[PDB]
RNA sequence: CUCUAACUAUAAAAAUCUCUCUUCUC
């Protein structure tokens, strides 16, 4: 199975975890747009950007 | 330390009819030849490696396109 | 040649419990090899490692040893082993032992003839496994039967 | 009635592995008794959110093999003496039932309370860990 | 010293009062002095109130909520973060926090 | 087509009709293209270069990092281990070599099969140590589009390098045959093997 | 000078410790 997903951030979650480097993001995705999740993500990113899921039923809170 | 390398010879540096024969066979049907190349089909040393390579240029069996040194590319004629 | 695996086919079934063999660990866990089926690399992970808390780790994996585990899942695709160490019951575990040392024993009888007589071992054992091991039960009880009456 | 088939997911959501088990409207005749701890391997994950997805997932795809499609939650803690707290696996396992086709109806909190009986466990100074 | 003038009890009249028991750390403490928080929530949250509206037949449904009267004990409530140690001339302020969302 | 009188005359090759830029003026920055629309204005191709090699100031602010030309990131991060730290005159030589071969043996523009490699190589789903003391366990994460480019990047020169140490096998070749399993998704690649165990790391540990 | 609404979620382990204490009026 490839169920591979695609969003797109619109508003950037400042940055959780105790290492202060993963960013919670409000991505909305491509496919159908009018849906929203908050997700976090390793790594540097900027609102615009559109990143890859491999799941995408998962919310992500804060990682503590 | 320990006998756990159990590395042989691996190779003949010069050689012999059979191994000529095999290298002015195999030497089309390779679209790419180096020096390494030729060293892994267990054939050559690999100091006579180059020394073959380029004696098989020499009536246009393998065309070259770079020639830079410790590096250079050989791709078969046709 | 030590190859060939001890059962029915080279790739591991599910859930299916296992003595395995460390080689080393890089810095998540350990992929290391498999002594109970084929000899592809089953990976332990260090979530699935020690029962006691991780404080120390060479002490508790012991390169270069068995232990007693369990492979999750298994990719017969082109071959990853997902295996798991905790989940392990007190009383299967001499299961495992048994077992392990059952399909030694079977290793050991035919390594004798391939050997002696330099053939393949993947063929002698190919061609002796099919009464071996799927009759009723292990080899060990069939090869007395036959000592006592062939 | 649209032809629906009805049924009760009576999620009961501890702080240690959430529960999904399905019944019929009787609530005698059960399905899909799969739990959180079915699909999780750590045996200490199983009240976190990932344990109750996927054991609503399977819950929906028995569902729908058996023709049970709408839906009457009842939501449950494990209440009673033991903190009256509903558990984080259990919303997700509701979310994740609403997401595979399933339908709800009347979504319900039986979390069973006490009228202050059952002298209960703990000890005077309580818990001192 | 005396640190409260209320004896941070709240009794002053009552001579006893029956104990509650904690809700995590189970801890037996005066009714009074067993900080309270009414807990009143709605059953999900807004990530998954779509999700449950357009799987759900009666359209714009009520979505009940769930309610509950927490009765901390003190040490988990200054542990859990529900009171915080606040300054000597703070308090003598017993009004909640300042609308806590406006 | 239009060649031009000077008093000294730039060969033919550099010379005749290269108003279409080229890397090595054998392969061109038209007819290749991103497959993947995720790592799309993180892979920059769109502005071409006639050397894998510029006074780049490409460091000062956070994303100046994406404009510099994926060859001479590729470039740069090749000579790690800098025992050849600097001596980017050398990395430029070995990768020119590399997309020589790339070049012969299935051809397909070397351009796109850096690409590709890139797009096959870099993990989408990772984890992070942050549980707290106690339970000491790993969870998992999702990997940014600039993340997984400079992973996927620096996998695949770090297995250059392991196949390169003590062997015949020359760095170039080695790194080739190496964008030769990456742009497949072939299981014989380094790069691609720990891209799959990253992956399965992370999907363990949700 | 008329106004009564929105909410999240951690408690792993951590013991012990030598001298030597003294000076302000113009
Ligand atoms: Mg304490
Ligand atoms: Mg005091
Ligand atoms: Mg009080
Ligand atoms: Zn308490």
């Amino acid at each position: 199975k490839t169920p591979v997903t695609l969003a797109k951030v619109i508003k950037v979650l400042g940055r959780t975890g105790s290492r202060g480097g993963v960013t919670q993001v409000r991505v909305e995705f491509l496919e159908d747009t009018t849906r929203t999740i908050v997700r976090n993500v390793k790594g540097p990113v900027r609102e615009g950007d559109i990143l890859v899921l491999m799941e995408s039923e998962r919310e992500a809170r804060r990682l503590r | 330390s320990k006998k756990s390398h159990k590395d042989k010879a691996k190779h003949a540096v010069v050689l012999d009819q059979d191994k000529f024969d095999r290298i002015m066979k195999e030497a089309p049907t390779y679209r790419y030849v180096s020096v390494s190349v030729l060293v892994d089909r267990f054939k050559l040393g690999g100091s006579l490696a180059r020394v073959a390579l380029r004696h098989l240029e020499n009536e246009g069996i393998i065309k070259p396109v770079s020639k830079h040194s410790k590096q250079a590319i050989y791709t078969r004629a046709t | 040649t030590s190859h060939c695996r001890f059962y029915e086919n080279k790739y591991p079934e599910i859930d299916d419990i296992v003595m395995v063999n460390v080689q080393q660990i890089a810095e998540m866990g350990a992929y290391v090899k498999l002594l109970e089926y084929d000899n592809i690399e089953g990976m332990i992970l260090l979530s699935e490692l020690s029962r006691r808390r991780i404080r120390s780790i060479q002490k508790l994996i012991r390169v270069g040893k068995n232990d007693v585990a369990v492979v999750l899942r298994v990719d017969k695709e082109k071959g990853y082993i997902d295996l798991s160490k905790r989940r392990v019951s007190s009383e299967d575990i001499i299961k495992c032992e048994e077992k392990y040392q059952k399909s030694k024993t079977v290793h050991s009888i035919l390594r004798y003839c391939a050997e002696k007589f330099q053939i393949p071992l993947e063929e002698l054992y190919k061609t002796i496994a099919w009464p071996l091991s799927r009759k009723f039960g292990h080899a060990y009880e069939a090869f007395k039967l036959s000592i006592i009456d062939e | 009635d649209n032809s629906q088939v009805f049924g009760v997911a009576r999620i009961f959501a501890s702080f240690n592995d959430t529960f999904v088990h399905v019944t019929d409207l009787s609530g005698r005749e059960t399905i899909a008794r799969v739990t959180g701890g079915m699909k999780v391997k750590a045996d200490r994950d199983e009240s976190s959110p990932y344990a109750a997805m996927l054991a609503a997932q399977d819950v929906a795809a028995k569902c729908k093999e058996v023709g049970i499609t709408a839906v009457h939650i009842k939501i449950r803690a494990t209440g009673g003496t033991r903190s009256k707290t509903p558990g984080p696996g259990g919303q997700a396992a509701l979310r994740a039932l609403a997401r595979s086709g399933l339908r709800i109806g009347r979504i319900e909190d039986v979390t069973p309370v006490p009228s202050d009986s059952t002298r209960k466990k703990g000890g005077r100074r309580g818990r001192r860990l | 010293p005396k640190k409260r003038a209320s004896n941070g009890r709240n009794k002053k009249g009552r001579g006893h009062v029956k104990p509650v028991r904690c809700v995590n750390c189970s801890r037996s403490v005066p009714k009074d002095k067993a900080i309270k928080r009414m807990a009143i929530r709605n059953i999900v949250e807004a990530a998954a109130i779509r999700d449950l509206s357009e799987a759900s037949v009666y359209a714009e449904y009520a979505l009940p909520k769930t309610y509950n009267k927490l009765h901390y004990c003190i040490s988990c409530a200054i542990h859990a973060r529900i009171v915080r140690v606040r300054s000597r001339t703070d308090r003598r302020i017993r009004a909640p926090p300042q609308r806590p969302r406006f | 087509f239009v060649p031009v009188e000077l008093a000294t005359t730039i060969p033919v090759e550099i010379q005749q009709a290269q108003q279409e830029i080229k890397l090595f003026n054998k392969w061109s920055f038209e007819d290749v293209e991103v497959k993947d629309a995720s790592l799309v204005d993180y892979i920059q191709i769109s502005k071409p270069i006639y050397v894998a090699h510029t006074a780049g100031r490409y460091a000062n602010k956070r994303f100046r990092k994406a404009q510099c030309p994926i060859v001479e990131r590729l470039t740069n991060s090749l000579m790690m281990n800098g025992r050849n730290n600097g001596k980017k005159l050398k990395a430029v030589r070995i990768v020119k070599h590399t997309l020589e071969i790339i070049n012969v043996l299935t051809d397909q523009n070397p351009l796109q099969v850096v690409v590709d490699a890139i797009i096959n190589s870099g993990p989408r789903e990772d984890t992070t140590r942050v549980g707290g003391g106690g339970a000491a366990r790993r969870q998992a994460v999702d990997v940014s589009p600039l993340r997984r480019v400079n992973q996927s990047i620096a996998l695949l020169t770090i297995g250059a390098r392991e196949a390169a140490f003590r062997n015949i096998k020359t760095i170039a070749e080695t790194l080739a045959e190496e964008l030769i399993n990456a742009a497949k998704g072939s299981s014989t690649s380094y790069a691609i093997k720990k891209k799959d165990e990253l992956e399965r790391v992370a999907k363990s540990n949700r």
